[PDB]
């Protein structure tokens, strides 16, 4: 039954999931191979292993992608009648269900790396099944969630721990040295508070530079602050005007407007789809149909260097979707770093508009909401004769998420993010899910709400 | 849709939930459980 | 991607215009309400893997 007071109840739920889906591959491991690309897998759900899901994040664009494509092309191009799947969901619980225990099986159905023998004979019946299970329970759960529901960060705590769950585990988990933190050679007793203590006496090592360039994640995350700084202040724009309501005469009850910051969502959606392309480029070249001198001469790059042999499609195909990931700036090679900020520059200004546009953004959608709880249409025009915000949401919502987009992009080549992209956009994450949840608690706070 | 109608929960229902964590000890060690 | 070139250019001056910062005092909210966010995370942390780790092997007890 809906109630808020029921739906809190519900997250709090979720959440004990998550954490339950972890704690089992920490007990047990299996260790026929990991399989799922290693920095991808990390950006679904870095934690467990074995039984990461394969579901959230970038299954779900592939799923409702159909609307954007058609949409964009303009004349919806030489696609079949896209039609189907009789009228309404269900099909949507079709496609996440098997994409999950898909993933395991097509990664020695097909190409990648993992000589099949079948399946397995053995070796699918208990990891793959595993793998299934845990995937197979939170899709049911988020097409429950689209009927009637609007609110909980079940999914966003997830992201939460990945970035800062890693930083405290990596710090109370070694014996080696680790590398994390310290910046010694060996076994010096490495502890971040540890460290803190001895660096006092004599220097610290770290008032910046490039110090002697990657060594512990510490250096990082001091320079993280300067990239905290930006998002942060790209939240603070807002243009107003939910005025006169309740009455008319003057006092009003407030509605945020997201502005920018709800058009970058679409682009963080974006960022994991585009991502995945290395393995359908190989697949075409090498294990599709007949070998077409098309298929194979689009992609390629596979002959040559880096000592593979097999080469992925980390030549070339790798090179346009991503940068090195080099210190400073441009770096030796002009081409790689040049081509992979046009690339991206172009994908998120289009992204940036439409899921959010089609979600609940757009002055038709906002018209049925102000007859409901009644703005008082706020000293506007008689008919709107010349539009407000009608005109001003497509223009504000295209450079909107074109600022954080680029910001990512640009900031790989910078030194400061850890791991380049991926850790600019998943922060990004934070800030956005914290402050929509305090609006449905409202309860004039911020406080608690942990099973409140 | 699906013909089972059971979506929801509400205590003993997530039966599946309830095997997956079961299993996984065998094939292990963490605590020093033993391989399978 | 020439065309919303133009159409970004005119927005660009704009929307800095418009809107003021986080109005100094508001810096300080925002990026503490990011600050508790994290802690909570950090407690979790020590639960999982502090306690569990030298259960095989004492390295600190556990």
């Amino acid at each position: 039954k809906i109630q808020f007071k029921e739906k809190v109840l519900w997250t709090a739920i979720t959440l004990f999931i998550f954490l339950v889906c972890c704690q089992i591959p920490l007990f047990g491991i299996m260790s026929s191979d990991s399989a799922d690309p290693f920095y991808w897998m990390r950006v679904i759900l870095a934690s467990n292993r074995g039984t990461l899901m394969e579901l959230g994040i970038s299954p779900i664009v592939t799923s409702g992608l159909i609307m954007q494509l058609l949409a964009g092309a303009k004349i919806i191009e030489v696609g079949d009648t896209p039609k189907d799947r009789a009228l309404f969901n269900g099909a949507q619980k079709l496609f996440g269900m098997i994409i999950t225990i898909g993933q395991s099986i097509v990664y020695v159905m097909t190409g990648m790396y993992g000589d099949p023998s079948e399946m397995g004979a053995g070796i699918c019946l208990l990891i793959t099944i595993q793998l299934f299970v845990a995937g197979l329970i939170v899709l049911l759960l988020d097409e429950l969630l689209q009927k009637g529901y609007g609110l909980g960060s079940g999914i966003s705590l997830f992201i939460a721990t990945n970035i800062c769950e890693t930083i405290v585990w990596k710090a109370f988990s070694p014996t080696t040295v680790n590398t994390g933190r310290g910046m010694e050679f060996e076994g010096a007793i490495i502890a971040l508070f540890h460290l803190l203590a001895t660096r006092t006496d004599k220097v610290r090592a770290l008032r910046e530079a490039f110090y002697r360039q990657n060594l512990p994640n510490l250096m990082n995350l001091i320079a993280t602050i300067f990239v905290f700084a930006v998002v942060i202040y790209f939240q603070g724009f807002r243009v107003d005007l939910p005025i006169k309501s309740a009455r008319y005469r003057g006092q009003y009850n407030t509605y945020p407007i997201k502005l920018f910051y709800t058009s970058n969502i679409p682009i963080i959606l974006q960022s994991a789809l585009v991502s995945n392309l290395y393995v359908i480029s190989q697949m075409l070249s090498a294990r599709f149909s007949g070998n077409l001198l098309v298929s194979l001469l689009g992609t390629w790059s596979d002959t040559s260097s880096g000592g593979p042999a097999r080469a992925y499609p980390v030549g070339g195909l790798c090179h346009y979707l991503s940068p090195p990931e080099s210190f400073g700036s441009v770096l030796e090679d002009p081409v790689h770093a040049v081509v992979y900020i046009v690339f991206m520059l172009g994908s998120c200004a289009f992204f940036s508009k439409t899921w959010i546009e089609v979600s609940g953004s757009s002055a038709k959608d906002v018209a049925k909401q102000l007859k409901e709880q009644q703005m008082v249409m706020r000293g506007h025009r008689e008919t709107s004769m010349v539009h407000e915000l009608n005109r001003y949401i497509p223009t504000a919502a295209a450079f909107g998420g074109l600022c954080i987009g680029a910001l990512s992009v640009l900031a790989d080549f910078l030194g400061a993010i850890g791991s380049g992209t991926g850790i600019l956009l998943a922060v990004t994450i934070i800030y956005q899910y914290f402050e929509i949840f305090v609006k449905e608690q409202s309860e004039v706070g911020s406080m608690g709400a942990l099973l409140f | 849709e699906d013909s089972p109608g059971l979506k929801v929960g509400p205590v003993p229902v997530l039966v599946m939930s309830l095997l997956f964590i079961a299993s996984v000890f065998m094939l292990h060690i963490w605590g020093k459980y033993t391989r399978s | 991607f020439v065309e919303p070139s133009r159409q970004f250019v005119k927005d660009s001056i704009r929307l800095v215009k418009r809107c003021t910062k986080p109005d100094r005092k508001e810096f300080q909210k925002i990026a503490m309400a990011t600050a508790i966010g994290f802690a909570i995370m950090g407690f979790i942390g020590f639960f999982v893997k502090l306690i569990h780790i030298p259960i095989n092997n004492i390295i600190v007890g556990g």
